[PDB]
């Protein structure tokens, strides 16, 4: 599973 | 039954939907677009069938999705990655997964060359683990620390791809007769 | 890999842990035992899978007369999942938690009425001490009963 | 001079130094067109979006070639495409030398559907850069579009031969893209024409070596030699798509019209037994037989050979792998199976063989469930969850069963239970919510769904749920606010009748209405929204596919693109939202707890002020927001063979065009009836608008067309509905009594009629009914 937080 | 193909823009919807019940990181529509006309070979699903929020079409459901894309930030040589992966829980240990991973690692080589492929999973995740480490034979490649939003680290995973390896074949049986294409289904 | 393996416990399946330990060890376990695991004493948890199945768990204190070393306070094992060597193995893992510690020594508080249970922990090497403590366990509706305390010396 | 300084800090995102500069202007010359139009698209950058609009009003009502191109992107940027063409054509007419315009306006073109001026725009595009391959297959594309397929190969093959050694390695896939695209285009022309279709196969075979979508390659042949009537040598390609992926129940379909043995069982059940050896552990082989086998000892040999292993191995699925033979061949397979795994059951010690028990258990619970028999369900669950009460599976199947019976608090209770199991997995805590919001428990619902939502200014989840774009959870929690507003409505109208702190109440149960009316429809406005922005999505896509080489795929986004309007949610939020719509115009024609907000919340702050949904629900003008909101978008979309003509029926009523009401009846008939309750409920609907006093022709259709059908020169209609349509068409009676008012026929007569009606429906159907439709 890829995070995309930033 | 559980059906296995290639994804397609039709799909993205209900594998958004998917992702959505099934991990607690999730994208915009936008970014399943920006998948599926970017690499319209590496992305598979699973769909139930029935012959003569999830629904496609008439009894066909998608149960499963593999997400993929290759890295496009360089500069290394071609390699892909595993952006999601979900299975809806009452369709889990089923081998539906294996089955989505396979055809997504030799599609990874065979389409785009990638020499490897990396992604990430939560360390407390025991069946995403098994799956990659053992099913799979990733390795390991670090440990990041509080990745996801709810703090919890995650394993970079790796693994390295090669053609015959990977050919949908090899696994054919769990534990030895081949179709060699050859006539003929009469014998 | 053995069909029974081991794994550990999170705040996530903090839940499992408390299931199996109220179906198999019912009244003993107060609701806030299992918070103070996660919430934040040094513990050690543990859990059994079968096939992929939480089937079992432990609970394991560091303690620093004696009444020293490594105490157990949960050790469970579903009824029919028993008998698979499952409990031997979450035993050794306290066994071996006790001597990564450095300690010798490894106890634990049995209902004083519970024999089958009481010669089972005997069978693999522990030895009763003292007898019957007076009214040591404290039931969740109230109720009391006399407990007796066994011990093994881990070399 | 200053103000060209200021277009360079706009490219340069300083968009405040550019905006200090552009005031200095503006200060000396406030009717400076060129600095109010660039001002605007600083100001919207930030973005202080009402500014903005203000100062680019203003300057055009003032009304240069660069500040035409700003203008052009300002309204890209506010999805005002039809504008943005008409500025970005306004800088080439008034001078500007800018050839990447070209490329913009057919980026523009193509996303409002107008291909005709995208070919053009493409094609000058196309000749200020030829260098670039992306072009070429842009151009091709907009030819294939607009019809002039020829044009459009030969577009392809001209860069080809260009560039015949010339492709390197990073643009090898491109290329592969761009030849099976051209392959693609042949394809379509040949249509069933022999010799054409043996030259599209030429093609396929030079260019293999050079495509890499395999699979691709080899669909395309397998269906090239069917089409040259070469079956058998189409049979050699579907063995190989089925070795490459044995899970593909498309291709072990094609290749028994590929060998001719579609029709004899003998000759199938022959072919897959031969195939079982070969892919073991694939579902095709094993299952496709069961379909058309009639022969018990046969068969049952196989069912039992097929379902065992599983539940062997215990795959939860097991039951749902063979539902479609229950759903297809309920008298031939149900009666057999049952025994067939129950004796199974019979020999499986618990202690012994766990797994295999507590499976086969869940099976039999999934069984006894299909068959309605709700105690013998529970029964071996129960048996199951008691055995290993550490399966959340378990709690899901149980969950089920006690929504079936109706009751729906107990179920999401159960989920609860299993939930608490394994706070890591989404999917128990999704559908745990799901149960609680059809018990409208919204409080709960969203305290359990914020648990895995980024609530990082929010006291909950609901914002981040709109901001990953969870229809699942909003249009669930929508149709809940709907039923605790018409819950708490019969108990406002149970409050008026009882006059004899009750005034305390009735002012509480007057906000709660309003709260829930509002949210309600809140909620099912979200949906339309997220669609709009789908289709808006596609804007980078005209130029992104072009450069990446991905036109095949492109292709496919445009009818994605055409379709999104009638995909199952949009439609499912579309349908439930007419109701509050509708009810809205009925009626017309016959603050402290502000702190509460908060919790409600579900866009900013700063765009959002109306957030309980107040200005929504006290429209003036009800009608005309249903079909911007929902309707119009859908109708323009909508295929004649999936089109809901009773919403389209019920829509036209309520704004005075009775002609298409007849129409939408009419073609109802002609797919559906003209023997449905439902085509008898809309035609006395449509017959008592014509004449007399009804404030609105059409009975000259209605005579023409139906004559022998209904007695129509005027008597009792819920009697004659009674003989002509069948008293248990449960639709038809439903449809009637919402038009009580505006059709009297007895409505109390009516509603006893549909309550003797309900008997046969589920226990949850037959409640909500009698409590949500009556
Ligand atoms: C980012 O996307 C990478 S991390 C993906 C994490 N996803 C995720 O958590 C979503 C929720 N889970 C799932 O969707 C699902 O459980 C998967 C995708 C993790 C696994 O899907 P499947 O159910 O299809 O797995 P299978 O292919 O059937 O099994 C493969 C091997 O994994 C073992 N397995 C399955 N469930 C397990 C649990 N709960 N615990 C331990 N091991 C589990 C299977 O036994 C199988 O192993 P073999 O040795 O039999 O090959
Ligand atoms: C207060 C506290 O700290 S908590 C107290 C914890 N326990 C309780 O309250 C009761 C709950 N749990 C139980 O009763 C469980 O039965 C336990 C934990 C005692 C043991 O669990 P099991 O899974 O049965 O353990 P295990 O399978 O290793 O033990 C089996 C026994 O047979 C032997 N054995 C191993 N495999 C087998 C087999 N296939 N068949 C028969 N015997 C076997 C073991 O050596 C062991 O010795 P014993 O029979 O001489 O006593
Ligand atoms: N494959 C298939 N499924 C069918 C068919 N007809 C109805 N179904 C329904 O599929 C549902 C399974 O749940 P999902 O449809 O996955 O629910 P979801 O969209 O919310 O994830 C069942 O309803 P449910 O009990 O309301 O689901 P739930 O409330 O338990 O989620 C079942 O009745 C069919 O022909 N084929």
């Amino acid at each position: 599973s890829y995070s995309m937080e930033h | 039954p559980i059906n296995i193909r290639r994804a397609t823009i039709n799909d993205i919807i209900c594998m958004q939907n998917a992702n959505l019940h099934n991990l607690p990181e999730n994208y915009m529509m936008k970014y399943y677009m920006y998948h599926i006309l970017s690499w319209p070979e590496a992305s598979f699903v699973a769909t139930t069938t029935t012959l003569d929020p999830t629904y496609l079409a008439p009894g066909e459901k998608l149960v499963g999705y593999v997400l993929v894309k290759m890295n496009d930030d360089q500069n290394e040589p071609p390699n892909g990655h595993i952006t999601s992966l979900s299975v809806m829980r009452t369709y889990r240990r089923m081998g539906i997964a294996e089955n989505l991973m396979r055809q997504a690692l030799f599609a990874l080589r065979e389409v785009h060359q990638a020499e490897y492929v990396s992604l990430h999973v939560r360390q407390s995740n025991r069946a995403a683990l098994h799956l990659y480490r053992d099913t799979l034979a990733f390795e390991v490649l670090s440990i990041e620390k509080s990745y996801y939003q709810d703090g919890e680290d995650a394993y970079a995973m790796k693994k390295v791809l090669k053609l015959e390896e990977l050919q949908i074949s090899n696994f054919t049986h769990r534990r030895k007769l081949e179709d060699d294409l050859e006539s003929d289904l009469l014998e | 890999r053995d069909i029974c393996t081991l794994d550990n416990v999170y705040a996530n399946n903090l839940g499992m842990l408390t299931k199996l330990a109220h179906v198999t060890v019912p009244n003993l376990y107060q609701d806030a035992f299992f918070s103070a695991l996660f919430a934040e004493d040094v513990h050690f948890t543990q859990m059994a899978y079968y096939s992929e199945i939480p089937v079992g768990g432990l609970v394991a204190k560091l303690v620093p007369l004696s009444l020293k070393g490594i105490q157990i306070e949960f050790l469970g094992v579903l009824p029919n999942y028993r008998h698979k060597s499952i409990g031997s193995k979450l035993l050794k893992f306290a066994e071996d938690k006790c001597s990564e510690c450095h300690q010798h020594n490894v106890f634990v508080y049995l209902p004083a009425v519970d024999d089958l249970t009481k010669q089972w922990f005997i069978a693999h090497g522990f030895e009763q001490v003292g007898e019957t403590v007076n009214n040591f366990i404290k039931g969740v509706n109230g109720d009391e009963q006399d407990a007796i305390l066994l011990k093994k010396h881990i070399s | 001079d200053q103000f060209l300084e200021a277009l360079k800090l706009y490219e340069g995102k300083q968009y405040k130094k550019s905006l200090k500069l552009l005031d200095a202007i503006l200060k000396k010359d406030g009717s400076h067109v060129d600095s109010l139009a660039l001002k605007g698209l600083d100001l919207y950058s930030v973005g202080e979006k009402d500014d903005a609009a203000s100062y680019v009003a203003n300057a055009i009502r003032k009304i240069s070639p660069i500040c035409c191109h700003v203008l052009g992107i300002y309204m890209r940027n506010t999805k005002e495409y039809k504008e943005s063409i008409k500025w970005f054509t306004a800088a080439l007419n008034n001078g500007s030398t800018n050839k990447q315009i070209y490329r913009d306006l057919a980026t523009l073109q193509s996303q409002i559907g107008d291909f005709k001026n995208a070919l053009v725009s493409r094609k000058k595009y196309w000749e200020a850069f030829l260098g670039y391959r992306a072009n070429w297959t842009s151009l091709a594309v907009a030819q294939d579009v607009n019809g002039e397929r020829q044009q459009a190969i030969n577009t392809l093959s001209q860069f080809e031969k260009l560039a015949e050694g010339k492709i390197s390695d990073s643009e090898k896939y491109e290329h592969s893209e761009c030849l099976m695209y051209k392959n693609d285009i042949m394809y379509k022309a040949a249509s069933d024409n022999q010799d054409k279709l043996q030259n599209v196969l030429k093609h396929l075979n030079d260019i293999e070596p050079c495509v890499f979508d395999k699979f691709g390659l080899l669909e395309r042949k397998a269906t090239i030699y069917m089409k040259l009537g070469q079956l058998k040598d189409a049979s050699i390609v579907y063995r190989t798509l089925i070795k490459r992926n044995p899970d593909n129940f498309k291709y072990y379909k094609l290749l028994e019209v590929s060998l001719g043995i579609q029709g004899d069982n003998k000759l199938k059940k022959a072919l897959y037994g031969k195939l079982e050896q070969f892919y073991p552990r694939c579902e095709p082989p094993k299952f496709i037989p069961l379909t058309f086998l009639q022969d018990k000892e046969e068969l049952s040999k196989k069912l039992r050979e097929y379902v065992l292993p599983q539940l062997e191995r215990g795959v939860p699925a097991t039951f749902s792998n063979v539902k479609p033979l229950y759903q297809r061949r309920k008298s031939k397979v149900s009666p057999l199976l049952e025994k067939i795994v129950l004796d199974y059951l019979s020999g499986l010690d618990p202690t012994q063989d766990p797994i295999p028990f507590i499976w086969t258990n869940y099976y039999l619970s999934q069984h006894f469930l299909f068959l309605k028999d709700f105690p013998k369900a529970q029964e071996y669950i129960d048996a199951a969850l008691d055995h290993t009460p550490t399966l959340v599976e378990f709690y899901i199947l149980k969950a089920r069963i006690l929504k079936h019976l109706g009751l729906m608090d107990t179920a999401a209770g159960i989920l609860e239970e299993g939930r608490q199991l394994d706070l890591q997995d989404r999917f128990i805590n999704c559908k745990t919510v799901k149960y609680f919001l059809r018990a409208n428990n919204i409080d709960k619902a969203v305290e359990v769904a914020s648990l895995f939502t980024k609530n990082d200014d929010s006291v909950n989840g609901i914002k981040d749920l709109h901001l990953v774009e969870a229809s699942w959870f909003i249009v669930e929690q929508a149709e809940a606010y709907y039923r605790l507003y018409l819950d708490r409505k019969k108990k406002l109208d149970d409050l008026a009748s009882l006059k004899k702190q009750i005034a305390n109440d009735i002012k509480e149960n007057q906000w709660l209405v309003r709260k829930y009316k509002g949210l309600a429809l809140k909620r099912f406005n979200a949906i339309p929204k997220f669609y709009k922005q789908f289709e808006d999505d596609q804007l980078d896509f005209h130029s992104y596919c072009m450069r990446k080489g991905t036109p095949r795929a492109y292709l496919e986004m445009l009818e994605w693109g055409k379709a999104l309007y009638t995909k199952p949610m949009y439609v499912r939020a579309m349908k439930e939202a007419s109701k509050l719509y509708f009810q809205m115009h009925d009626d017309r024609l016959k603050k402290r707890k502000e702190t509460e907000a908060k919790s409600v919340a579900a866009y900013p702050s700063d765009q959002d002020n109306d957030v309980f949904g107040e200005k929504l629900i006290e429209t003036s003008t009800p009608m005309e927001d249903f079909a911007t909101e929902f309707y119009n978008n859908y109708s323009m979309q909508v295929r004649e063979d999936e089109r809901d003509y009773i919403l389209d029926f019920e829509f036209n009523y309520r704004i005075g065009k009775l002609a298409l009401c007849f129409a939408s009846l009419n073609k109802f008939a002609k797919r559906f009836g003209t023997t449905s309750g439902l085509f008898g409920s809309m035609a006395i609907v449509l017959l008592h608008a014509t004449r007399n006093d009804t404030p609105f022709v059409v009975t000259k259709s209605l005579e023409k067309e139906y004559s022998e059908n209904f007695p129509l020169n005027e008597f009792d209609w819920l009697n004659f509905y009674q003989e002509k349509f069948g008293k248990n068409d449960i639709n038809g009676l439903l449809f009637l009594y919402r038009y009580r008012d505006d059709v009297p026929i007895g409505s109390s007569n009516l509603k006893e009629m549909i309550i003797s009606s309900l008997s046969p429906l589920e226990p949850h159907s037959q409640n909500e009914i009698l409590q949500y439709y009556l």
